[PDB]
RNA sequence: GAAUGUUACCGCAAUAGUAAUUGAACUUAGUACGAGAGGAACAGUUCAUUCGGAUAAUUGGUUUUUGCGGCUGUCUGAUCA
RNA sequence: AGGGAAUCUGAACGAGAUUCCCACUGUCCCUAUCUA
């Protein structure tokens, strides 16, 4: 599948996947009879042990082969990158093992089934069982040097980190302990040891930041000088759609000749010669010049005590990658203050009132005192809403005084007339 | 089933006691833990909840209660009992001197043939300076752990055609076992109100005799219902009273009506005393005796804890269907009648 | 949900079924001969705005008066 | 799900039980004996309506 | 998935093996469930719906693009008598059902005819796209 | 002043909520969090109300309104009315709508100046959003999305519209409001651009799952920085 | 709280009683009892059925057209709650149910003239 | 249900059975932890599922109250019954 | 004056058979009540 692999189910040391296939056949299936049962339970007892315990090896060893990333099918970063930490050939010679041990314990379980039916007595049945589960466990006890290997592998693909070979990245290059620890220690959160010696950095740590509101990833190498760990960088500059960012180290430290890194430059030239290099520096100044002669690149200065320049590095890296009627509004808003969440004085919010008075859950809130109204004495509402089978909000109005009193007056108009005799 | 519930049998009474009691605290004021009335009576209410964390926080519920009526339950005994290794024993119990008609009622199965002559002698054994009966109460506070209260039932002013009221008994939560006894002696021939036991927004356990539905037919065949029930947790929500129209007025609805429905409730008559609004449903049918008692412990969740503000009580027709509260409101919307004019 | 004038369904059983409310409006003269009849009076009123409340025999109350307006006509 | 005799919830419940939860039930059975008190003077009232 | 807040209990009017309407201007017109999301376990009792219950429904009468695909349906009309806690029990004049994704995002753009209130009120994008509530 | 929210753990919050120029409205959750991310942002200035429709939470999509007036719909109950008239200054208008729909915040798209609807609505609604609201009144359609709130952020500075929208739509309907219109998105590629996000003259609140290259293009439209 | 009428009746309809029908159009039909109900689904005129108020009012057996019944209007524009404003109201309700009453009690009498 | 003087009321409790169940929703949180993608838990509160004990306020159902009404036929020489 | 359409069998058939489409129902979800 996709970048990375934490989600593995483990692999069992062929010991204990052992004692976790056949003791699981001991408790889920049936395991009293008697001798003097009918010759067919007999055979269906042993036949459903045999069968359940095939199933149960071939269960396991399909969780690892489903599990496990198919090398070859992946991507080339990722084919190359589990090539050189891990011993490719061996890899799938592991996993060919499995394979081939499946395969094998599915022939076990479909030969002693059919053999089974041919059982005379409780005896030959049993010892036709127990020859079934028995070289089933042969066939896994074969597989205790493999699966040592892949729950090693599991482990360490588990904790490996996830790079995009489709987002925006740039490799940070250079030699072993240049500075270049420090320059990914200050564009990101990701902690890096600046320890002084040369192979402090073993694999490739991975720094995401944002700039021009787009997902970047810088990525940290160990270093070139061939080994695993340094071949390891090689192929992160060759199969990333990327630009590299050798850094120089100008000054007595690092404990390397300028010229080596000169020499280096020039040598591994070829394979980062598609990727618009940018070259940092944190008779001898004409040699940078030197360096000057290949078609693509850029020197910059900077130093990584100071915040600024550090940045500036970002800026141009990053813009070399994408080359690659009046409204309302109340004035008792705009004299308002801004929320600052870490300030003694302000107000307090709902948030704070229901902490202060206990609880999320527990606290009701009073949506009274919270209204407007002419006399706050009557701010604890009654409103009755009804009176008499007829609800009050359908008579409510003001001037109904006034609405009444003209209604008296209709009383009067009908009183003297003679309508009530 | 439920295998708790066995045997599956008819109870001893319609009256079922109360099986076990509220806890007790030596520090408390003296106040009884079970009440008893007569269950008669269902209706609806609507609310408006202030149950905060709900869908239901600052909108209104529609809501089944009940109506038990409850006279004003009185006083005529107190039962002393001593803590054995064999349980509790009644060792003496203490009457009140002069007993209504209804509970010399209560000791004859045929009462109109009878001299009516019950509690003679005991009332002749009282008629001096105390003597022995103050030597009883002393025999009951020097010993007896627990005390317990018997009182009756105020069968006349419930419209029930029966006469014969219900004796009890009662245990007090009030500490020191002296002011137990001495509530009692301060409430011989005395009766005691509802809201004296009860308010709003307390937890109640009503128990009742579950409806008899005869003979039925490991999923067995048998008898169906009369069984003695305890039911837990239903919230009191009005406690009322007799002599207080508008009763079925709220906060809101505030119109002066009885929360006894036009006609009255079915089977059953109106009320005319004091009563308890439970909420749900309480075990057993109308005209049932049931015995309230209140939560055994500390029974506080929001269930517990919240205050109930009524809005509206329906006192529409049970008996066929409802249109009006009041009978004023069936003539007010029917217009004028023939026989009125 | 149609609406419709009544003066459009008188020019067309089919049309009554998809309907829902025919309308009344003052403002033209055919509906001031239309007013002036011994029909479109006494519950008739009522029986244009509710189309599906009506029943068979409310159904027929219209189907008599389409036949007088169409002879109007 | 935690059952209903679930030690933690128990332990949890007596941490309600020590707080608000009881004081609330220890005020309104003050309240409840209060009126009681009140059940007493009155019915010596009508003790004294017969005795007047 | 998708539902906001806690849900109550409201009567079951749609079993496994009814044919409601389809509510949406999506293409289909047309619903038969299959299964229901989230429902309780009985023996010999069969899955049954309500509104505002996400359902698993396939289409009978409609587009063939919202066909050969097995898809959730959130019920948004029931007429069967639930009760609402303001006092009075209703019920609408059809099954209808509205199609959506696992999220509990809308495919089409308007819901035609009365959205129930429950059904609006739990499922925020069904109130988006909604004409009408109750 | 583009704030990032949710109510309940929810993207979308103009269905829980309206907010105006002079007032917002909000939904009682069990969490007050949501109450509280508008008095942040806007203090005791405009009047928050907590309030339900119909004991419905789904406030914002069920009502119309700006800084003259309010609409709510049929179902609305008058204890809900006479709430929401309690909280409100006196500056507003209330009045509740009889209509065949009831989801206004879906069939009412408007600021201060203009309106658009729903092109089904009746007569007598078309002539009462002209006089409470007192605003231009427009039966347009957005791209045969006959529902015109849920699928359009409008204010008085500016506009958003659903991606869906034609270059031929936008000239044609930014000509109606005369307001730049661009087609955007909310809530990481969410359609429905009205209930993803409330808006006024001077504050954006929209939910915790729109990114920032989005975020960047509402701040834009709506020019507040 | 709202008491309503009945779509059949015009009876008083108390929350919790009878039953709200919503059509595809949507709009409510409360009913205060299944026999109003069951009529309505049976597709009856009510103004024909002579237990209903919609006949009454149309035939004139009751009043139509008063003064007090102008004024159980459905209520739009809302009050912002003054003590004195509800509790002129209390008496105002009280008021215009006895004058109704007496008017109703009027028009039986001009109506029952004429049998004596 | 006889018996243990009769008869009645209130009780005690040996013993026997026993029951609750699981799911997620809001704060706690977009915090802990995290290159990122993501992403918890206790305490507080809110519902629901299954199971049980109930109950009929309302809804729906139900009708030899055959309660009232309508239709068809049929008899009193016709109406009404 | 109960449908309809195919097919297997001896173009309609015949209470031939099967399958599907449409309608209907307590067969069921899930029982409830009444009468004899």
């Amino acid at each position: 599948m996709q970048l990375s692999w934490k989600d593995i189910p483990t692999v069992a040391p062929a010991n204990d996947l052992l004692d976790i296939v056949l003791n699981r056949t001991q408790r889920k299936t049936p395991t009293v009879i008697r001798p003097g049962f009918k010759i067919t339970r007999i055979r269906a007892f042993y036949m459903r042990k045999v069968k359940y315990t095939g199933e149960g090896f071939v269960e396991k060893f399909e969780d690892i082969l489903k599990g496990f990333p198919n090398i070859n099918d992946v991507h080339p970063f990722h084919r190359d990158l589990m090539d050189t930490l891990y011993e490719k050939n061996h890899y799938k010679i592991s996993l060919a093992a499995i394979s081939r041990a499946k395969s094998l314990v599915e022939q076990v379980a479909r030969d002693y089934v059919r053999l089974l039916k041919f059982g005379q007595s409780l005896f030959q049945c049993k010892q036709l069982k127990r020859a079934a589960l028995g070289r089933m466990a042969t066939i896994v006890k074969k597989l205790r040097d493999p699966l040592a290997y892949l729950e090693q592998v599991r482990q360490h693909i588990g904790r490996l980190p996830s790079i995009d070979p489709n987002t925006r990245t740039l490799l940070i290059c250079g030699y072993p302990n240049v500075g270049k620890s420090s320059f990914l220690r200050c564009i990101t959160k990701s902690d890096v040891d600046v320890q002084p010696y040369a192979f402090t950095t073993k694999s490739l740590y991975v720094g995401h930041f944002d700039y021009k509101y787009l997902r970047f990833q810088a990525i940290d190498t160990p270093g070139i000088l061939m080994n695993n760990i340094e071949m390891q960088s090689i192929y992160a500059i060759a199969h990333l759609r990327s630009c590299v960012l050798y850094f120089m180290d100008l000054s007595e430290q690092c404990g390397f000749t300028i010229e080596a890194q000169v020499k280096l430059f020039h040598s591994i030239k070829p394979l980062f010669a598609n990727k618009s290099v940018m070259v940092v520096i944190n008779e001898r100044a004409q040699l940078l010049e030197s360096v000057k002669e290949v078609p693509g690149v850029e020197i910059m200065t900077s130093s990584c005590q100071l915040e600024e320049n550090v940045m500036e590095v970002r800026n141009k890296a990053c813009e070399k990658l994408l080359a690659s009627r009046t409204p309302f509004i109340p004035e008792s808003v705009k004299n308002l203050k801004k929320y600052d969440p870490e300030d003694p004085n302000r107000r307090k919010l709902a948030r704070d009132i229901e902490a202060e008075n206990g609880g999320a859950g527990v606290f009701n809130v009073n949506l009274k005192d919270k209204y407007l109204l002419e006399d706050d004495e009557w701010k604890n509402d009654i409103m009755p809403e009804i009176l008499d089978g007829k609800n009050v909000y359908d008579f409510l109005d003001p001037e109904i005084a006034a609405k009444l009193q003209a209604l008296e007056e209709e009383e009067e108009k009908l009183e003297n007339e003679g309508f009530y005799n | 089933g439920h295998l708790g519930f066995l045997p599956r049998k008819r109870a001893a009474s319609i009256r079922a006691r109360v099986k076990a009691f509220p806890k007790d605290d030596r520090s408390k004021p003296v106040a009884l833990t079970s009440f008893l009335g007569y269950k008669a009576g269902m209706t609806t209410i609507v609310r408006d909840l202030d149950r905060p964390g709900s869908k239901f926080h600052k909108r209104e519920v529609v809501e089944a209660v009940t109506v038990v009526d409850t006279p004003p339950v009185v006083v005529v005994g107190v039962v002393g009992y001593v803590e054995t290794p064999r349980g509790l024993r009644s060792l003496t119990t203490v009457w009140a001197e002069h007993l209504s008609d209804e509970v010399k009622r209560r000791f004859y199965k045929n009462w109109y043939k009878s001299k009516k002559k019950a509690f003679t002698k005991y009332s002749a054994k009282y008629a001096q300076d105390g003597a022995g009966i103050e030597r009883e109460l002393a025999r009951i506070k020097k010993y007896a752990s627990v005390v317990r209260v018997l009182v009756h039932t105020q069968i006349r002013k419930t419209p029930l055609a029966q006469k014969k009221a219900h004796l009890a008994e009662i245990q007090l939560n009030g500490g020191s076992i002296s002011e137990k006894v001495d509530w009692a002696r301060e409430h011989f021939e005395k009766t005691v109100a509802v809201d004296s036991v009860f308010e709003q927004n307390e937890m109640i356990d009503a128990i009742a005799v579950t409806k008899g539905h005869g003979f039925e037919g490991v999923a067995r065949a048998g008898q169906r219902g009369y069984h003695s029930r305890t039911s837990i947790n239903h919230k009191i929500y009005r406690v009322g009273k007799g002599d207080d129209e508008a009763n079925g007025a709220t906060s809101f609805d505030r119109t002066k009506k009885t929360i006894t429905p036009m006609g009255g409730f079915v089977h059953y008559g109106e009320i005319k005393n004091d009563f308890i609004m439970v909420k749900g449903c309480i075990p057993g049918n109308r005209k049932r005796i049931v015995t309230l008692r209140k939560s055994l412990y500390t029974n506080t969740s929001r269930k517990a804890l919240e205050e109930v503000s009524l809005k509206w009580i329906d006192t529409a027709s049970k008996f066929g269907k409802g249109r009006f509260q009041t009978p004023a409101e069936k003539h007010a919307f029917m217009g004028t009648l023939k026989k009125d004019l | 949900y149609h609406e419709t004038s009544i003066l459009d369904f008188v020019r067309t059983i089919s049309m009554l079924g998809e309907m829902n409310k025919f309308t009344i409006d003052e403002n033209d003269h055919e509906w001031k001969i239309l007013k002036k009849l011994k029909q479109t009076t006494d519950e008739f009123r009522s029986c244009i705005e509710d189309l599906k409340v009506l029943g068979k025999k409310d159904f027929k109350m219209i189907l008599r008066w389409r036949k007088i307006a169409r002879e109007i006509l | 799900a935690k059952s209903l005799r679930a030690s933690s919830h128990l332990n949890a419940k007596s941490v309600k039980r020590r707080g608000v939860f009881q004081k609330a039930v220890d005020a309104r059975e003050q309240r409840i004996s209060d009126k009681l008190k009140e059940d007493l003077l009155k019915q010596k009232l009508e003790d004294l309506k017969k005795k007047e | 998935n998708g539902a906001q807040g806690t849900k109550f209990r409201i009567s079951l009017g749609l079993p496994v093996g009814a044919i409601m309407n389809c509510a949406d201007n999506s293409g289909a017109r047309n619903l038969y469930i299959i299964a229901v999301k989230g429902s309780g376990s009985r023996l010999n009792r069969l899955p049954a719906a309500s509104l505002g219950d996400m359902v698993m429904a396939t289409v009978k009468k409609g587009k063939p693009e919202l066909r050969k695909k097995v898809m959730p349906a959130i019920v948004v009309r029931q007429a069967k008598s639930w009760r609402r806690r303001d006092g009075v029990f209703l019920y609408f004049e059809d099954n209808a059902g509205v199609i959506a994704n696992p999220k509990g995002e809308m495919k089409g753009s308007a819901i035609t005819g009365p959205v129930g209130k429950e059904c609006a009120d739990l499922w925020p994008r069904v109130a988006s796209n909604s004409g009408v509530v109750v | 002043m583009a704030t990032r929210t949710q109510f309940e753990n929810s993207n979308e919050i103009g269905v829980f909520s309206k907010l105006t120029n002079t007032y917002c409205l909000v939904a009682v959750g069990g969490s007050e969090n949501f109450y509280s991310a508008f008095e942040a942002e806007l203090g005791d200035a405009i009047p928050i109300v907590h309030t339900t429709i119909a004991g419905t939470r789904i406030i914002g999509r069920m009502t119309a309104g700006n800084r003259r007036g309010l609409l709510v719909p049929t179902q609305t109950t008058d204890q809900e009315l006479q709430h929401l008239r309690n909280s409100l200054p006196d500056s507003v208008k209330i009045q509740r709508v009889e209509e065949r729909l009831s989801a206004l915040g879906n069939v009412i798209c408007c600021n201060d100046y203009v309106a658009l609807v729903h092109p089904d609505i009746d007569r007598e609604t078309e002539e009462l959003i002209s006089d409470v609201l007192g605003v231009e009144v427009f039966r347009q359609t957005i791209s045969g999305n006959i529902l015109v709130g849920s699928y359009c952020s409008l204010s008085n500075q500016g506009g958003l519209v659903h991606p869906q929208t034609s270059v031929q739509d936008q000239e044609e309907l930014s000509s109606l409001l005369q307001v730049p219109l661009v087609a955007g998105t909310v809530n990481r590629g969410s359609s429905v651009v009205g209930a993803g996000m409330v808006v006024n003259d001077y504050l954006a609140v929209t939910g915790l799952d729109t990114t920032a290259p989005e975020l960047s293009v509402i701040e834009s439209i709506f020019r507040l920085q | 709280m709202r008491i309503y009428q009945c779509h059949f009746c015009s009876s008083p309809c108390y929350p919790g009683h009878g039953i709200m029908f919503v059509r595809n159009d949507a709009k409510e039909f409360r009913f205060c009892r299944s026999k109003c109900h069951k009529a309505f689904k049976q597709r009856r005129n009510p103004r024909k059925l002579k237990w209903t108020k919609a006949f009454r009012k149309a035939a004139g057996k009751e009043l139509a057209v008063d003064s007090t019944l102008t004024f159980a209007q459905r209520r739009n524009v809302p009050v912002r709650y003054n003590r004195e404003l509800v509790a002129t109201t209390l008496k105002a309700m009280a008021r215009i149910e006895e004058i109704r009453q007496k008017r109703e009690r009027a028009f039986y009498k001009n109506r029952m003239r004429g049998n004596k």
